[PDB]
RNA sequence: UACCUGGUUGAUCCUGCCAGUAGCAUAUGCUUGUCUCAAAGAUUAAGCCAUGCAUGUCUAAGUACGCACGGCCGGUACAGUGAAACUGCGAAUGGCUCAUUAAAUCAGUUAUGGUUCCUUUGGUCGCUCGUACUUGGAUAACUGUGGUAAUUCU
RNA sequence: UGGUGACUCUAGAUAACCUCGGGCCGAUCGCACGCCGGCGGCGACGACCCAUUCGAACGUCUGCCCUAUCAACUUUCGAUGGUAGUCGCCGUGCCUACCAUGGUGACCACGGGUGACGGGGAAUCAGGGUUCGAUUCCGGAGAGGGAGCCUGAGAAACGGCUACCACAUCCAAGGAAGGCAGCAGGCGCGCAAAUUACCCACUCCCGACCCGGGGAGGUAGUGACGAAAAAUAACAAUACAGGACUCUUUCGAGGCCCUGUAAUUGGAAUGAGUCCACUUUAAAUCCUUUAACGAGGAUCCAUUGGAGGGCAAGUCUGGUGCCAGCAGCCGCGGUAAUUCCAGCUCCAAUAGCGUAUAUU
RNA sequence: CUCUCGGCCGAAGCGUUUACUUUGAAAAAAUU
């Protein structure tokens, strides 16, 4: 007997048809739309998205005035809100069903990075975030898939400690400047 | 097994203590005492978890050395011993006195409770005999045997103890129009005034208890814990009155507190 | 297994020692020698060529005498 | 000049003679404090003396401002000698542990177990 | 994501299987830059085991005459710390395994008004009308004498 | 007197009894010492019995996988019941005597099997289900095999003893010592599994006991079992190429974005690494934090499978000639091979990806 | 659905008894 947690769970379901023309384009497609390095970061939000319809599904059986289907609707359409996918004004929980897997994938820090101006290309943005030049509120966020929230979104900067932000050159413009 | 067990795995441990998952393997066992190991709270626990006073076992027993720790007005050096419902526990040294009951939840509460209050505590009798040469004792749920009680207590009812004596001063009887906690089960720590009891020969009596905001509901006699005459508790109460919120009103109340310390 | 310590060449004389040997098919059917000491008496020296005085341990299966036996060289 | 102590969750404990703290370290440009330094500063905060303050567990953010740690300032140095953990004592100096490993001891234990008497302290 | 595709024929529609497909488990092949977690001699042999280790323990409080110790002040019975040994307690927990075992174990449920229960916790402990301002005999540790090839032997 | 749903309960009175292998009715210690010559305050060990806790141990009810190529089974030696007893901590065929002739069974008894410890659970799944659960929590069982004990509150204990069987070490030939299904490690077995590492710093447990001890446990090491995150480049100027907006009958001409080739350049940005320090920590390591060095493609070079159909991707080139081979299946090969071995090219998955097996 | 004892009410019986449904108290944590 250990003092360790063993729970983990697997953040992904592999399709059951491995190929079919309609389906790899799309996902392809959304790949070049969000500059991800794999097929698996979109199964991944795929996977997301059902859990949520999933979600969804087993509390509109309940009763319009069971205690439950309130909460926990209530619970889940805040989640929802919070990061930035539905409306203030849709949040009941009929539209959480007619959501889309792009519309999470708008909320990648990425994605934000690169809407946002601080980067160019979805790619440089990606880069980006990876170097550590990108922080959030004051924390230097390096993981591009970071749920960027509604409220968190208003602040997303440079980092005092990188060349593009505060100063200090970095490692190539030294040994060019140390030249004569 | 070929005797009793001396171990306790954090896993198996009972979940009112609120213990972790990773910090170690073994829970404090409970050392044998005037409470059951299931419905009780270790001195460890209370010291180092409730109160962050101590940090590690190490430092737990460094105050229980030092004497600085007195349950029901006694000094305990043992770190495992077993302070339950109605429990008084006194350090001089910080000036403090914090009484075990209840929280709305169901998890033993940090109650702070005022010296004069201290003094004093309550017991559910659990059986009534009389012994040797025509003397009656009560025996109480904090295992206290009291020789030579009141004959009008019966079984089921409270008594208020003095604990510098250790004797009796005055009693609730268990009857309908009374204010009542519940020790254990599924409505665990709520408070309310008792209804109706039915009785089922061979079996638990069922006890309807009412509350301060409608809510009826029931439970067992070995669980009901009477408290006030009427309606007035003999005691002080938490900081939740006792009365269960559901989760919605609890949102409710958790977003209105956000709203309000900005 | 490192060899740094006489308690690490220890650990390895040991695991030397038990071991699941790996037959070599050659040597089982065929009896062998390794030479611990080689003497040579000369029947004549000019000649160059007299009796050899190979002492070793018998290592493959039971030497015969009436055997031919084959130097490796 | 560019580090900054802030103090957390503080509490006295009067029945350990201390005072109980948690430490939010603010370093913008530099690495992490050594802990002289960090002891210093809380001495100069709290007006005592450097030598009865201990602090453990510091721990750095991601990305690289925060530091967070556990102090804790004693009121008498024996009191600190008599409550704290004693290889936060060796920290500073004031308790020395023994050189021998556990394997020596326990094969003397075992070596004194077999032999009776005054032939027990003979044996090592 | 309540999903099917190839294969019986000159061609067709069927029954029907075989094959594909996706997980999840053990093994294994090739390959492997970073980082957070993380199973791991179960399966076959509940087969055998070199070596080391895993249960020991003292307070103001049972017994100190080991100069073993610096040390009191000296007729100061016992200043103190204290190896040992007697005593008390622990070793019936933990840890390991899954061989046996099929209403057996086990689970939920009930009983003990049919029993025991270390310790803790509470009660009780001049309720008996009949040398004590202190009882006896040993035995360790210690000294010394030994035996046996050898043992945690005596 | 008092109490339960109910006592042959507790409590009361009377007559007695009370084991010598005997039941309680303190021949014990520590701390401060103080009061009318005599009295005392805290605490430690105690102690018959009550309670209490930790339990245990016996019962009740209902709930298991396969098999009829197991249909009758159980009773002479207890089977089912009655009475009396013995034993047992207690209730009982638990045992003994004496009686009766029962009890179970197609609602599957009994017998046999199980690649059967039981649960909590896991995997898969629309709904229903099917399969797994040796594995860290609870319960059970056994320490080579069986059997019997001592001490103890508690054991039919095995890091106790006593035997016999099976193994097996040292022997001076007389005897002595065994028990890793504890933690390492070894052999053997196999398709199949880690270091004779450091530490009681945590979690806890045991102990006369704040102090001692603990291969319980923690920490490292091995670790592609498995799960989470996530690099292997980004950008600008050029030279083309598209797709657009404005102007021209159209051709066209412009300043509008996007795309690769760049056998073109260009500087910026970084981690892998290398490596002071700090931190972490029982002591370390790792991570995090940070000085310096660290990136131009012959590198700091990405792999495994596949490319007729199923099924995403070549009637490309060379070799082979029903040979070698491939191919889950359908089939490919007998001289133009889209299927083999290569080269080139492309596709799928991507730090993973094949293959065999159990299973959904 | 009701006569008996107590403070219009609570005890006393129920009602042929189930099966069924709903409710109530209990059903260890971890996992889910």
């Amino acid at each position: 007997p250990v003092a360790r947690s063993w729970v983990c769970r697997k953040t992904y379901v592999t399709p059951r048809r491995p190929f079919e023309k309609s389906r790899l384009d799309q996902e392809l497609k959304l790949i070049g739309e969000y500059g991800l390095r794999n097929k698996r970061e979109v199964w991944r939000v795929k996977f997301t998205l059902a859990k949520i319809r999933k979600a969804a599904r087993e509390l509109l059986t309940l009763d319009e005035k069971d205690p439950r289907r309130l909460f926990e609707g209530n619970a889940l359409l805040r989640r929802l809100v919070r990061i930035g996918v539905l409306d203030e004004g849709k949040m009941k929980l009929d539209y959480i069903l007619g959501l889309k897997i792009e519309d999470f994938l708008e909320r990648r820090l990425q994605t934000q990075v690169f809407k946002l101006g601080l980067a160019k290309s979805i790619h440089h943005a990606r880069v980006l975030i990876r170097q550590r030049h990108i922080r959030v509120r004051k924390q230097v966020v390096n993981i591009p898939s970071f749920i960027v929230r509604l409220d968190s979104q208003k602040h997303i900067d440079f980092s005092l400690r990188s060349p593009y932000g505060g100063g200090r050159p970095g490692r190539v413009k030294r040994k060019n400047a140390k030249k004569g | 097994a070929r005797g009793p067990k001396k171990h306790l795995k954090r896993v198996a441990a009972p979940k009112h203590w609120m213990l972790d998952k990773l910090t170690g393997v073994f829970a404090p066992r409970p050392s044998t005492g005037p409470h059951k190991l299931r419905e009780c709270l270790p001195l460890i626990i209370f010291l180092r978890n409730r109160l962050k006073y101590a940090l590690t076992g190490d430092e737990v027993k460094k105050i229980c050395m030092q004497r600085f720790i007195k349950i029901d007005g006694k000094v305990r050096t043992d770190i495992t011993y077993p302070a339950g419902f109605m429990d008084v526990i006194s350090i001089d040294k910080t000036g403090e006195n914090f009484r075990l009951i209840y929280d709305t939840k169901g998890r033993f509460a940090v109650h702070r409770i005022t010296p004069e209050e201290a003094k004093y505590k309550l017991c559910k009798v659990r059986k009534i005999f009389v012994g040797t040469k025509g003397i009656p004792h009560l025996v109480t749920h904090d295992a206290r045997t009291i020789r030579y009680p009141d004959p009008l207590i019966k079984v089921n009812d409270t008594i208020q103890i003095d604990l510098e004596t250790g004797k009796i001063t005055d009693f609730i009887k268990f009857d309908t129009g009374n204010l009542c906690m519940v020790t254990g089960g599924a409505n665990l720590g709520r408070i309310g005034v008792i209804t109706n009891r039915e009785r089922h020969p061979g079996s638990f009596d069922v006890v309807h208890v009412k509350d301060a905001n409608g809510n009826s509901f029931a439970t067992r006699l070995s669980n009901i814990f009477v408290i006030g005459k009427g309606n007035k508790p003999w005691i002080s109460l938490p900081r939740g009155k006792g009365i269960r919120l559901t989760i919605a009103e609890e949102r409710d109340k958790r977003l209105a507190a956000k709203q309000s310390s900005g | 297994l490192l060899l740094d310590t006489q308690q690490e060449a220890g650990m390895l004389l040991r695991q030397l020692a038990n071991q699941k040997q790996q037959h070599l098919a050659f040597r089982d059917r065929r009896a062998y020698l390794f030479a611990h000491a080689v003497d040579f008496v000369p029947s004549e020296e000019n000649n160059l060529v007299g009796t050899l005085k190979i002492s070793g341990y018998v290592r493959g299966q039971t030497l015969n005498v009436n055997r031919l036996l084959h130097i490796v060289g | 000049d560019t580090v900054t102590i802030r103090t957390r969750k503080f509490m006295t404990n009067r029945l350990l003679q201390r005072k109980q703290m948690v430490i939010d370290v603010l370093h913008p440009g530099k690495a992490t404090v050594p802990k002289t330094e960090i002891r210093e500063k809380l001495a100069k905060m709290y007006k005592t003396t450097p030598d009865v303050i201990f602090v453990f567990g510091f721990r750095t953010h991601f990305g690289g401002g925060k530091t967070t740690g556990f102090g804790m300032i004693y009121d008498s140095l024996d009191y600190a000698k008599k409550n704290e953990p004693k290889h936060r004592l060796a920290r500073h100096g004031l308790y020395e542990k023994k050189k021998t490993s556990r394997k020596q001891r326990k094969e003397r234990k075992n070596r004194m177990k077999k032999v009776r008497g005054t032939a027990k302290a003979n044996v090592g």
